[PDB]
């Protein structure tokens, strides 16, 4: 049907935007957001993909966990995240978010980031290369590019 | 490159030369290809009150000259 | 030139309007056409409500704002 | 009171803008200057008491030539018969008052 | 009188009442007087325009400069108050009575 | 000479801008006085006409006023062609 | 007719912003020895289009404390003013011609300053209150330096309009009768556009977002175009005011490319300017405008006022 | 009445000296107070007037912003009132708003004096001069006219601005 | 009539711009969502509460100041009078006010904010 290709379209132009203009919030924690510097660092240069970091919640896409969460930080996470308009994408760098990691078994530890947010992209390591976190985020665009939110309306 | 600054900047020449053009076009359209009269003053203002009503059309870009005077 | 073209165009104006105000007012009974508004018999300039006050709006607005409204 | 120093001195500080008929840059009229200039002479030297009676028509013409509720009055009249008159058709207003006028220079 | 005439005045005469009833703000007062001079303002400009007084055109710009000395003053004042009780309300100018 | 001279020269060293605002300023409010083209300024402005020149009416014994823009008599703008 | 030039206009401005938004980025990247924006089409000539669609696609947010008919309407009177700036400008021809060019653009800059300030009100957020203060300190900063600058470079000119400056620098530049001055309105026009060093209203560093902390999505992009424009505007105002190109009647084509490029490098001066130096703390700038500005300021007035009567060279315009 | 632009920008006028009229919050009075100012540069660039009221705009735009600085600082008013958030505040509105409509109604149909005198109508086209003369612009003339004829003028001017600087100084200075 | 044109003409697209804004995207609000910003922790106090401003006779001044440009705006014009050395005194004298104004305040401490 020419609606199907119609929606089809325009969700592949809308998921392209997405993709390309992606705002981090400008939000580290501990030891793996001096790796995610050096992402932004002129050898790699995250601006140059579209990629810019965004202090204000609101005006950000994509918040990046990068270190450990504790428990008296874990509202104050919980809340910047839900203050960032929709749509909006978590990813879990480092050992530290993904699952407690070296601070696992410690009694002022969130043992990973999933209990307090939604995450879609888990970067493995402690800390993450610049390049583990540039592919992750490349694997956060690919994952955009896939969704379909104008097909599901119109099938529904 | 320091030479790839070059396509934005001439994208952004390209975009600003149209507002002037432009504008010196529909002023030559409009008036008849010479120039829109300008009147920062009254007497000036009469002049073109007065053109527009000598020229038998009610335009006052339509000139009359020695061929009135028979 | 334009003093004498002038002072011919605002007569010209005044007599047709004079001629109508006489067309107009037939039958009125106590109305003088022509009558002036000053006590003074020298020539007093038109208000220009009194020159396009019979007239179109088009003409109207031309007259008024013609001047301020043109950039 | 009222101090009149700068008639003893001869100074003029402020009564170059008390009226319009008084030396306005350019030689620029006022609208009303040839009525207030009649007013004026009218009552010159006569006094206040005098002035407000025996100068009462120059003094009216120029108040009419200032806000002309005169000749807003015979203009509103003139423009009610005439459409009481084209209301029910026994008008017809001639072309040149309808746009179409032959212009002059 | 025109219209404008009239809505002028009028507006005039709002800014007047206005400022005549206190409603707990002082700088609300200071408003209506403010409003007052620019009512002012366009009255007279209006009429010098209309009657082609060429050497009145100056006397509005004087007009707003007085304005503004006085705006500055009543500012200055408020301050004042403010620093003795925290609030800018006319209630606690009540120490002085009749 | 001695005193003034060390306290400009110390006001230069710390407050170059205001040295430079009250020389400014001190020229600008001096050298008009001592110029010998401000008259010719003022005589500039009085040329220019703004406003119709009213012919006078002709009683006999007006040698001084033209009887045509041409004619000899009058005011003369040469001065200010070659200015 | 007009809609069309009004149109004309109004869409090539938004076009040039969106791409001085690339240019910018650019600059500064092979300032700082990295390349910028190169993935999103060639030469990265596609990222304004992925920034704009990836803004007005994306949800915006109204806080509940905030007062709702403000915060609509201050971004809708900064981009509305943003445009309008551009209406009295010749280039050779302005699509309005006032007699009063300059004072109409200096007022309404002052009606602009309002939409930062009620978006601070507004936003309800003690981050969203200190910009706007910040923004009515730098206001008071600079409009009576920035005013009698242009008093001043305009005696020469003889007129507010902004037509007889082509006129006026037929044979040379002004930049080459008032440099001292010229330099003052350049910083000024930093201070009313809010760019570094002056930029304090939005200050990342110390504000996290300034006054707009609380705008997301449309609201945001449409102060983020009103800022560049206004950055585009003032810049061709300093082109016209003091770099006067020639003009032939005849040929209006050659007097729009040579303003055109003024303009251009006037604002790739503000880029330039950007990367180089750290923000001005609030008060040092009030301080700066006031007991440095304002004194050679007055004292330049003075002397701008006395030279044409001391060398007999009034300009004519009565 | 042509086009009514004279009467709408008036009828506006008065609207927004209504709303700051009203005694709601010092930010809300500004806003009416900037709407005012602007439909008031309006009305007097209708006339002739444009530089006055350019100049007008001007003064009052950075006055206003003054008055913005010193509300958030002294009249914050934790919940701050609109005119409908408040009962007096919203009466009085309502009151001037009809107490507008009503007189501009009895003005219009009717020809009735409110303190001085009647009024007809028909437009403000009628009041006008049809000056047709000059290089220059009467306005720019009158008020450049400051300068040479009204010296006394710019001398006690002068001195109120620099009084007026002296006088804030004492006056805040406290202790 | 233009200038009326041009003001609608931009007010109209700024206007469909922001409803274009809220009126495209999928929109979710909650209360979390909405709350005041200030670094993840929920304020204090509240932004009505009184700022103070070290600045305010700084201010007035600009207040004072504003008018003193006012009446220097139609100083372009009044160059044309044949009264040059009248027109010259009063806005040398103007300006030299004006200047007397700045030191007196400069002296007295008034340009220093407040502590
Ligand atoms: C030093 O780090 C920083 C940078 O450097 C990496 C920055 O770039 C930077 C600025 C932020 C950038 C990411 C720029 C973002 C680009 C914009 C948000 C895009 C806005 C452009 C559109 C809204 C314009 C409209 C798009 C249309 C195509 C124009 C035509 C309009 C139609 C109606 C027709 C900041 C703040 C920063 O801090
Ligand atoms: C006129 C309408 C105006 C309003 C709407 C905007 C109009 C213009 C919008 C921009 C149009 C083009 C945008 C997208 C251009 C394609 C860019 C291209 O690179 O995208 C590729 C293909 O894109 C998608 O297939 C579709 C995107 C565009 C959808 C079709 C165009 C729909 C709009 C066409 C214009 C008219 C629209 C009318 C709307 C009313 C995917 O690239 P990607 O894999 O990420 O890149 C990875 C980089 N690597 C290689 C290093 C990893
Ligand atoms: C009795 C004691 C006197 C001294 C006491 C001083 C206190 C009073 C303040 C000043 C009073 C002096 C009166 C000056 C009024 C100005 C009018 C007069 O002087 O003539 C003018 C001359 O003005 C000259 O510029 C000289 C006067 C300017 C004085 C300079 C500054 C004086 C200020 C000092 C006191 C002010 C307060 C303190 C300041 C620090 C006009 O000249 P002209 O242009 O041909 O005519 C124009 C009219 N046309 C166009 C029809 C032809
Ligand atoms: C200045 C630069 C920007 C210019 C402003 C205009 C930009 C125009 C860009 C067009 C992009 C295409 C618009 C599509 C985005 C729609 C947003 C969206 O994703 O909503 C998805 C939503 C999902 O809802 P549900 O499946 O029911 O689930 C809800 C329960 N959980 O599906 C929809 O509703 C989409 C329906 C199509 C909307 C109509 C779009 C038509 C275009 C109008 C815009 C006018 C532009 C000119
Ligand atoms: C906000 C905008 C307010 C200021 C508008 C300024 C317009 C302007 O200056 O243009 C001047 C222009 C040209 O005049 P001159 O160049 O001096 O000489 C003419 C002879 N050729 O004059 C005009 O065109 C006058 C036409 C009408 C004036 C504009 C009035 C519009 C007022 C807008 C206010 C909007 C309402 C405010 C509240 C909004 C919601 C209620
Ligand atoms: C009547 C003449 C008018 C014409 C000239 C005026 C033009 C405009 C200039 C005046 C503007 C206002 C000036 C205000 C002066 C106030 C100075 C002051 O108080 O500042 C002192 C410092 O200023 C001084 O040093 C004292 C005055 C310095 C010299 C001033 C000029 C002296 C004469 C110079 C010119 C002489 C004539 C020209 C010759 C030039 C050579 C060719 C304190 O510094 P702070 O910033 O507060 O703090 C610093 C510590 N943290
Ligand atoms: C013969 C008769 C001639 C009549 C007199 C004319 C001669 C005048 C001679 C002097 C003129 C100099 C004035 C130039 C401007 C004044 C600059 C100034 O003095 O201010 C600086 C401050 O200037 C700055 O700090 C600027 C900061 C911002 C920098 C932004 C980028 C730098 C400039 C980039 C290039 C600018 C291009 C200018 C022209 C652009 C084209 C229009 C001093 O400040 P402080 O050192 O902090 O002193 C205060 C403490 N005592
Ligand atoms: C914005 C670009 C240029 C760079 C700078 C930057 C990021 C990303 C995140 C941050 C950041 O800098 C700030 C300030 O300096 C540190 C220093 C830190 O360690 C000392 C630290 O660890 C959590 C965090 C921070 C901030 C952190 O949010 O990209
Ligand atoms: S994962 Fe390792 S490097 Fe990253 S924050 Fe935790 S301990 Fe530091």
């Amino acid at each position: 049907s020419r609606g199907e290709y119609v929606v089809a379209k325009l969700d592949d132009l809308v998921n392209w935007a997405r993709r390309s203009s992606l705002w981090p919030m400008t939000f580290g924690l501990a030891c793996c957001a001096v790796e995610m510097m050096h992402m932004a660092a002129p050898r790699y240069d995250m601006d140059r993909f579209g990629v810019v970091f965004r202090a204000s919640p609101r005006q950000s896409d994509v918040m990046i966990v990068a270190g450990t969460l504790t428990n008296k930080m874990a509202p104050a996470l919980r809340k910047v995240y839900d203050q960032m308009p929709e749509p909006r994408y978590v990813v879990s760098m480092g050992s530290c978010a993904n699952g407690g990691g070296y601070y696992h078994y410690s009694y002022s530890v969130v043992r990973g980031c999933d209990r307090i947010v939604p995450v879609d992209i888990y970067v493995p390591g402690c800390p993450p290369t610049a390049e583990a976190l540039l592919y992750g985020i490349l694997q956060l665009q690919r994952k955009i590019k896939r969704e379909k939110r104008l097909r599901i309306w119109y099938r529904r | 490159m320091w030479f790839e600054i070059l396509p934005g900047i001439a994208v952004m020449a390209a975009c600003l030369f149209i507002p002037g053009m432009a504008t010196a076009h529909i002023h030559k359209f409009t008036n008849g290809g010479k120039e829109k009269r300008v009147a920062h003053f009254s007497y000036q203002w009469n002049l073109m009150e007065r053109d527009r009503r000598i020229s038998g059309v009610n335009r006052y870009h339509v000139t009359k000259g020695l061929e009135n005077i028979d | 030139l334009f003093q004498a073209e002038k002072d011919r165009r605002v007569l010209q104006m005044l007599r047709e309007n004079l001629e109508e105000e006489a067309i107009i007012m037939k039958d009125v009974p106590d109305w003088k056409v022509g009558e002036s508004v000053f006590h003074t018999t020298r020539w007093v300039t038109p208000m220009m409500g009194e020159l396009y006050g019979l007239r179109t709006n088009e003409e109207i607005l031309s007259a008024t704002y013609g001047f301020i409204w043109y950039t | 009171p009222f101090f009149d120093v700068q008639k003893r001195l001869g100074l003029d500080l402020d009564r170059w803008m008390t009226i319009q008929s008084a030396e306005q840059p350019h030689k620029i009229p006022g609208r009303c200057h040839a009525f207030e200039k009649e007013w004026i002479e009218c009552a010159h030297g006569i006094g206040g008491i005098r002035a407000e009676k025996e100068c009462k028509i120059e003094f009216d013409d120029f108040v009419e030539c200032l806000l002309r509720q005169k000749t807003m009055k015979r203009l509103s009249a003139i423009k009610r018969q005439r459409d009481k008159l084209i209301k029910e058709g026994k008008y017809t207003p001639p072309p040149h008052h309808l746009g179409k006028e032959d212009p002059r220079p | 009188m025109p219209l404008v005439y009239m809505n002028i005045i009028m507006a005039f005469a709002i800014a007047l009442a206005g400022l005549l009833m206190y409603r707990s703000h002082l700088m609300s007062s200071l408003l209506c007087l403010e409003g007052m001079m620019l009512s002012l303002f366009i009255m007279s400009t209006l009429i010098i325009l209309n009657t082609h007084f060429t050497l009145a055109n100056m006397m509005p710009i004087i007009l707003l400069v007085f304005a503004a000395c006085e705006a500055a003053l009543g500012l200055s004042l408020l301050v004042m108050v403010s620093n003795t009780y925290g609030t800018d309300y006319v209630q606690n100018l009540n120490l002085l009575q009749c | 000479a001695g005193r003034i001279a060390s306290f400009l020269k110390n006001a230069w060293a710390k407050e170059p801008v205001l040295v430079a605002s009250f020389a400014i300023g001190g020229l600008a409010i001096i050298l008009p006085s001592l110029s010998p083209y401000t008259n010719y300024a003022i005589r500039i402005n009085r040329a220019t006409p703004y406003n119709y020149p009213v012919p006078l009416r002709d009683d006999g014994n007006m040698p001084d006023v033209p009887s045509h823009p041409q004619d000899p008599q009058g005011p003369s703008l040469e001065w200010l062609k070659n200015l | 007719m007009f809609m069309i030039n009004i149109l004309s206009l109004i869409i090539p401005i938004l076009l040039a912003v969106a791409f001085l938004t690339l240019v910018e980025r650019k600059v500064l990247g092979y300032m700082q020895l990295r390349k910028g924006p190169n993935v999103v089409g060639p030469y990265g000539l596609l990222q304004p289009i992925a920034d704009a669609l990836k803004l007005f696609t994306k949800e915006p947010l109204r806080p509940a404390t905030s007062s709702i008919s403000m915060f609509i309407i201050a971004p809708i009177l900064a981009l509305s003013l943003a445009l309008t700036m551009w209406v009295p400008l010749p280039m050779p021809y302005p699509l309005i011609n006032m007699n009063l060019g300059v004072l109409f653009m200096l007022a309404m800059s002052s009606l602009a300053v309002y939409s930062i300030l009620w978006s601070g009100w507004a936003s309800n957020s003690k981050y969203a209150l200190i910009g706007a203060l910040r923004a009515v300190a730098q206001t008071i900063s600079y409009e009576v330096t920035l005013a009698i600058i242009l008093l001043s470079v305009l005696l020469m000119n003889g007129s507010y309009t902004l037509s007889t400056l082509i006129t006026t620098q037929e044979h040379i530049w002004m930049i080459f009768t008032s440099w001292p001055l010229a330099m003052m309105w350049f910083i000024s026009t930093l201070a009313e556009t809010n760019r570094a060093p002056f930029d304090l209203t939005e200050g990342e560093s110390e504000l996290v977002s300034g006054f707009n902390v609380e705008y997301a999505a449309g609201p945001f992009a449409m102060f983020f175009m009103a800022e560049y424009a206004n950055i585009i505007m003032m810049n061709a105002f300093t082109a016209i005011l003091f770099l006067g190109a020639s003009h032939d009647p005849h040929t209006p084509e050659l007097y729009t490319i040579n303003f055109v490029l003024k303009t251009l490098a006037l604002t790739i001066t503000f880029l330039w300017i950007r990367a180089s130096y750290p923000r001005f703390r609030y008060d040092q700038l009030m301080h700066l405008l006031w007991k440095s500005f304002l004194p050679l300021t007055l004292a330049l007035c003075m002397w701008h006022i006395s030279l044409p009567i001391m060398t007999a060279s009034i300009p004519p315009q009565s | 009445m042509t086009m009514y632009i004279a009467f709408i920008l008036s009828t506006i006028f008065v609207i927004g000296f209504v709303g700051f009229s009203s005694k709601p919050s010092p930010i809300y009075g500004g806003l009416g107070l900037i709407v005012s100012g602007g439909v008031g540069c309006g009305i007097v660039l209708n006339f002739g007037g444009s530089f006055l009221g350019l100049m007008v705009f001007l003064i009052y735009l950075g006055g206003m912003l003054v008055v913005f600085g010193y509300t958030t600082a002294m009249a914050t008013e934790m919940y701050p009132e609109v005119w409908v958030s408040n009962k007096t505040v919203f009466g009085a509105f309502v009151s001037g708003l009809m107490m507008e409509f009503c007189m501009v109604y009895y003005a219009l149909k009717e020809e009735e004096v409110e303190i001085i005198f009647k009024f007809n109508g028909l437009g403000d086209w009628v009041i006008y001069d049809t000056g047709d003369s000059g290089f220059f612009s009467e306005e720019a003339m009158g008020i450049a006219a400051l300068y040479s004829y009204g010296t006394w003028l710019v001398i006690v001017t002068g001195w109120s601005l620099l009084i007026g600087v002296v006088v804030i100084m004492e006056i805040t200075r406290g202790n | 009539m233009n200038i009326m044109l041009t003001l609608l003409t931009n007010v109209t697209l700024a206007s469909l711009l922001v409803l274009i804004a809220f009126w495209l995207p999928q929109l979710n609000a909650y209360s979390e969502k909405t709350s005041p910003y200030e670094c993840g922790f929920d304020p204090m106090g509240s932004a009505r509460l009184p700022f103070s401003m070290k600045f305010f006779l700084v201010a007035i001044t600009f207040l004072l100041f504003d008018l003193e440009i006012a009446l220097l705006l139609p100083l372009p014009w009044a160059s044309q009078t044949n009264n040059l050395k009248t027109m010259l005194t009063m806005a040398l004298f103007l300006l030299i006010l004006l200047a007397a104004s700045l030191a007196y305040e400069w002296t007295q401490k008034g340009l220093e904010w407040a502590e």
